[PDB]
């Protein structure tokens, strides 16, 4: 299990085979990837 | 959507991609195999 904090509207950017900063730079997946992939939003308890 | 492997692998992501390359070993596959067949169908009447 992986956790981590991203600017919120890269979350499609995670997904194998797929390009960008974040996820060119910082986090990669395998092409052939198994597990499941959650997010949800934490303006409330994060912003200020 | 094309004719030419590498221009699949660059244009689409790797799951489609592999649809593609699927698709085009399968026809050519076939097709080589109809090749086979009548050439194996002439040679009986070549023998005789």
């Amino acid at each position: 299990a992986d956790s981590f904090v991203i600017r919120g509207d890269e979350v499609r950017q995670i997904a194998p085979g797929q390009t960008g900063n974040i996820a060119d730079y910082n986090y990669k997946l395998p092409d052939d990837f198994t597990g499941c992939v959650i997010a949800w939003n934490s303006n409330k308890l994060d912003s200020k | 959507i094309s004719s030419v492997l590498n221009d699949i692998f660059s244009r689409l992501d790797p799951p489609e991609a592999e649809v593609q390359i699927d698709r085009l070993i399968t026809g050519r596959l076939q097709s080589l195999q109809t090749y086979v067949t009548q050439q194996l169908i002439r040679a009986a009447e070549i023998r005789a």
